[PDB]
């Protein structure tokens, strides 16, 4: 069970990884914009190393 | 050197033998049908 602390890290982590270049906007600080986004980092993370396979 | 020449034709005739040998017993294949090959990294990908 990933914590609020763990959670908010992750997407700190995945928002410079998806923006880059783009800016990146202030979100307000509560557990379902936090919990919303992770399943989508994490089955973006997976279909995107699957996408790899297949270019490969 | 009557017999040193059939000795160097029947050297030829061997080394010409020995050359065929080894073409014929070359495992290129390395049950390995049934596992899914390492090389074969296609299905490596479609597994992953």
């Amino acid at each position: 069970m990933e914590p609020q602390e763990e959670r908010e890290t992750q997407v700190a982590a995945w928002l410079k990884k998806i923006f880059g270049d783009h800016p990146i906007p202030q979100y307000e600080v509560n557990p379902r914009t936090t919990e919303i986004l992770h399943h989508l980092s994490e089955r973006n993370r997976v279909r995107d190393r699957d996408v790899y396979l297949v270019i490969e | 050197r009557q017999l040193e020449n059939l000795v160097q034709e029947l050297s030829q005739s061997n080394m010409m033998l020995y050359k065929q040998l080894e073409m014929l017993t070359d495992p290129s294949v390395s049950n390995p049908r049934n596992t899914i090959d390492t090389k074969d990294y296609s299905t490596h990908r479609l597994y992953q």
